[PDB]
């Protein structure tokens, strides 16, 4: 979207990965499988939760009884009251509507950023030892077993292993 | 041997709008808009509302023969009238500062009704029994407000009366009284012998002299005469004085009262129940943490801001793909 | 053999502001701020406004001899007075709940004026012709409001009068009347023989007795006496009763009326025209979809929010190089 | 914000008049500009929606602001004046800030689109061309017109050299 | 082996700020958008200082309560200051009509000179203008009364119909005040104004009202079972006002040539008044600030920041802080 | 945060660099040292300043005297006044609170962007002549003297190198 990752150079998402928002899909001699990025996913959940909570928690209201009664000879102040009520209605409706539109735009870009960053993290980790397919996929030049895939997720990937 | 990097997806159909794009399907979302009420009138802080049901404030405080339900509750968070509750001031007249009174009574901390001027001992020189009318019927019989007494002459004699009450409660006392305007100068002397009369009410802050305006008003509930209703709050330690040579509808019951501002009055058919709520609407109570609600503009309590929106769906997940 | 990737540019000079940078030149942009009006007073809903021109509401409803040309209208969306329209209550006095009345009359659905108390048949025991004054001149001649009649004694006799109207229309009836306060007790008996008089008006909801306050007020339009004007709305099926031993300026014309809330009154010199508008200001109408306008704070209709901003230029294109 | 517009691509092309983002090819068959059809239309759609959202969300009531009060109602007159000036300050501030905010974002939105269009082609021809650094690619293998096509269509599907 | 790194600033700063995504984020630099600081003083508003009544309230000040004798030396003021404990106003029990409206009209004045509309010596030749004092308005043990009004009583068993008129020859509006006295008993009535059935009439080009004394025993207030209602009106330049009474009229002595400028109010506070400038005033003190928001006080006078319930509005300008 | 630079692949900041927001730390045979990126830092200062000024300057208020007086028989309009006052209080508080939260989020991301961009600028300048350590650090393959480090900061870097 804004970061070119989600619905970008990574065209689609994985219905298979159900344990997190962002993750990996390994493919070696020991089989295949999906696996969410524990730390990366939890961080978004925390921040997104905080976001939703901020939008809600910041609305601290007074104890008020809207609604007034006026007799047939107080139509003016009745309409004054009606004006202040409709005045607040237009103000809150507009802000609320726009707040949602704005925050939604940002949130989607927030996820795009997290995916793009997770890719950059791995790519700048295995420079030569693997080539970019271009689909958010890395093809290993050196055989990579399961305990090897681990050193990539944990971000603890040794290098000294360049082959051909 | 390949390793791919991707994102979540699911069967979700939730859509949300952005500044750039409408109807965007997302994996997860929350609704910021509360659009759900329990269709009930519930209790406010911890106290229930005062339900007049058949009657309106006017009828309730004056003591209309129809609003004779209960020894009413000593406190209430707000007041509930029904859109069809008609029984108020049965005798045609003008309730002065009625709206102001309703506001002052909207929410009360303590509220005990007492007999300010005992019927038996208070008026020895005037008739306190003949004061009934066909405009205020209670089971076929002619009757009148319970909290007021229509003092008429005692056999061709209406001596200048003078009664005073001194607020010995610890709180404000709400005192109500009426002034009667006969239709004809004959009805005038028929009721209070004297032709040229006057009524005077006075306290430390209140003071007003009343002159009966005698004339034929168009028939209302059978009455060509009128009766205006007045009220005032007597501060603790203060005293109020009544004085009349006729036409005075004297107080019988008053109200020791302590009020807490910040409430109002709901006109609704919605049933009252035994439940808690932090926010009340004429359509029902609202239990929510959300910032906005589109249920009703007129609200009572600590409520969400009323919005014209139909849906405020906030995206939490990401775009949904297969 | 090269391939480059770039972006658009043009002769545009449009500038916009951002949170980080001011006066940023941009390829394309739209204005969110409506600052353009047609300098005309137009029809609001589908209906045109009621223009009093020379007169104000007071003069118009009472029937000031000068407001004789006006209301060819059975409905209006709002009312227009001119800042210099002075002709209202020619006889000095106090118009009670005037502002409230103006509000109630601001917009009406149906509005027909009828003769509630016909001059010829209604007052047989009182003089309904001598009731004119130099305070209400119509072409040099002494005259008076058209919708009221100043009942005076009929040759040294002013019998207690009692007239009632019963609202047989299907709508509310606006009834107006006046109470006259002579300057001297001599003027009092000169006009209504009786010295101690009273007037009483009463319906199902209204009820008030009036006592003439006789005294010398400072001359206004030649009058040391005063005349207060009252009004009330009689519900359908209800009846209103007038009763006086003098000093009563009786109703002649009333108004069968059906009102629709939500409108107001514009005081402006701006010409009224035959055009549609969804939003009206004293300076002119506003045709726009924009959310904001800086034309005028006082508005009538479904309008854009008034803002103090001078320009709200929203960028749609990109930086211009 | 994305370093593209007025970044590593210093200026814009007055020559490219058919779109917001595009290319400028240079081979043996000549030169020329050409907007990226799909890329440009997308921005137009979204930017249009943006402008429409800011406008369309403002749904107002039918109201007659302005009240009349007599010389003995100055208090409620000032109350009315307060509610009017209260709304004036609120709307002015929000409108002013809304513009400032949305303009900032819009300019960054375009920066993003250009940066993305560059990334798209760069990750398409890896070795077959070298980055000049000015948002320009210099081909190592001769590239004819029907070749430039396979780059725009994103169908540069055969890395021959 | 040769090399070059790219990084960002950091410092000893402890400033924290909140974001939509994260709370308590330490930053290198920041500014506060929230003004929470006042000078605890009541200062001048535009150029002008406020009118301080101190001991008295508006009622007492304009009527001329014997206690508010020290004050009316200002010809203009930006706003008015009463103290929460200033109780001296209408010493004689009564009803001040449209009092709140008056207070509003007087809240801020451009020019304000007090003059003797009806000179005591020359105005009332057929009535007693000296006996009109009461124990309800004491000035140093002695019975006294408002300075701006005169309680006209009968002159030895005679109270002739009086009729006095003033014509506004100033260039501005004139504020005229007067009272109507309602005796407690019909005996007190004839004792003061011989006539039993009396009336008072006031009238100008716009004002007109006839007053009937309502005689009765009200509960004792400051020793008075009788009452006294106070009225006021603004007479337009060139207009004239007429007083006429057969008794019970507390006539005007001093009026006020006055030019008013709307847009101000009244502060009830103990906060001391000083000689300082301010563009924004609160009951707690003045506010000197450019910030958009303040949480000092909701009730404000002048060109002020919007009142907010927030405790801190810290805006980040620098970046995240690391060691 | 959003761009992966600050507190990302560049874990921490330099207390040593006190003359700017973003900068470099060179390491060659002529010694070591920090140095802020003049142009890059000034730009952020200008824009961030404008930001703060926009949030403040756009708030143009009327001259008004809040606060009204009502007598014991005007409690209704008194409460109406109270309603309009508390109505504005809730509106402004919420907007102000949210405005800060939003703008702070953006500002921090704004700096993340500037650092990421400064890195990208250098990296795409010396392609082979140096290898990415991965810590926002470049290790030169060709010896780089002081007047050489200059051609990197000025963005005027040549490529004869091995
Ligand atoms: C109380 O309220 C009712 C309803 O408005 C009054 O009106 C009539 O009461 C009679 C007697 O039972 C009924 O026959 C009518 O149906 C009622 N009217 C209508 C339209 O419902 C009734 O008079 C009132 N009684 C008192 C004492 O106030
Ligand atoms: C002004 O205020 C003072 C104080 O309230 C009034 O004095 C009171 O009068 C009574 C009557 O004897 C004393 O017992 C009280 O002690 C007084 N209060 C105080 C604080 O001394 C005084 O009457 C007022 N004077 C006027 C004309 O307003
Ligand atoms: C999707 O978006 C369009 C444009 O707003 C709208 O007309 C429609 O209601 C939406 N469609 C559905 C199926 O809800
Ligand atoms: C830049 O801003 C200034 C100050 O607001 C303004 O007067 C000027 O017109 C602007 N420059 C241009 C060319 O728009
Ligand atoms: C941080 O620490 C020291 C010790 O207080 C202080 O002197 C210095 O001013 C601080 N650094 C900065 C740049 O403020």
């Amino acid at each position: 979207g804004l970061f070119g990752a989600i619905a970008g150079f990574i065209e689609g998402g994985w219905t298979g990965m159900v344990d997190g928002w962002y993750g990996y899909h390994h493919q070696n001699e020991q089989g295949s499988g999906y696996a969410a990025d524990l730390k990366s996913t939890q961080n978004a959940i925390d921040e997104i939760t905080n976001k939703v909570n901020s939008v809600i928690e910041k609305m601290n209201t007074q104890f008020t009884a809207v609604g007034k009664e006026f007799n047939h000879l107080e139509k003016r102040i009745e309409n004054l009251n009606k004006k202040v009520d409709d005045g607040f209605l237009d103000i809150w409706t507009y802000n609320a509507e726009l707040l949602v539109l704005l925050e939604n735009e940002r949130t989607l870009d927030y996820h795009d950023s997290n995916v793009k960053n997770l890719y950059e993290k791995v790519r700048s980790q295995l420079k030569n030892n693997a080539k970019e397919i271009g689909n958010g996929c890395f093809e290993f030049y050196h055989k990579c077993d399961n305990t090897c895939m681990e050193s990539v997720k944990n971000g603890t990937y040794d290098y000294p292993k360049y082959s051909e | 041997d390949t390793l791919c990097i991707g994102y979540h997806a699911n069967n979700s159909t939730d859509t949300v709008d952005t500044v750039l794009e409408k109807n965007v399907t997302v994996t997860h979302s929350v609704n910021l808009l509360e659009d759900k009420h329990n269709g009930k009138l519930c209790k406010l802080r911890g106290v229930a509302p005062l339900h007049l049901g058949k009657c309106n404030i006017a009828g309730w405080i004056l003591g209309n023969p129809e609003c004779e339900s209960l020894s009413t509750a000593s406190s209430w968070s707000y007041i509930v009238e029904t859109p069809s509750s008609d029984n108020g001031t049965c005798y045609p007249g003008d309730f002065i500062d009625y709206e102001e009174l309703r506001e002052q009574l909207s929410s009360v901390s303590s509220f005990e009704r007492f007999e300010i001027f005992p019927k038996t001992s208070s008026w020895p020189n005037h008739d306190s029994n003949k004061g009934v009318t066909a405009a205020c019927p209670h089971a076929g019989a002619k009757s009148f407000y319970k909290n007021l007494i229509w003092l008429v002459k005692k056999g061709n004699s209406y001596p200048k009366l003078s009664k005073s009450y001194i607020n010995d409660k610890g709180k404000e006392v709400l005192v109500l009284w009426g002034i009667h305007h006969p239709s004809t100068s004959a009805d005038q002397q028929s009721l209070y012998q004297n032709a040229d009369t006057y009524v005077f009410v006075g306290s430390s802050r209140y003071s007003k002299k009343f002159k009966p305006e005698i004339a034929i008003r168009p028939k209302v509930r059978e009455q060509e005469g009128r009766m205006n209703y007045y009220w005032t709050l007597v501060e603790p330690g203060d005293k109020i004085t009544f004085e009349a040579t006729g036409n005075l509808v004297v107080p019988r019951y008053a109200f020791a009262m302590e009020r807490n501002a910040g409430s109002g009055i709901i006109i609704s058919d919605t049933p009252v129940h035994d439940c808690n709520t932090t926010c009340q609407t004429p359509k029902g109570a609202i239990n929510t943490s959300l910032p906005f609600q589109n249920i009703h503009p007129i609200t009572i309590g600590k409520c969400p801001k009323y919005v014209k929106s139909t849906k405020l769906r906030l995206a939490t997940g990401l775009r949904n793909i297969p």
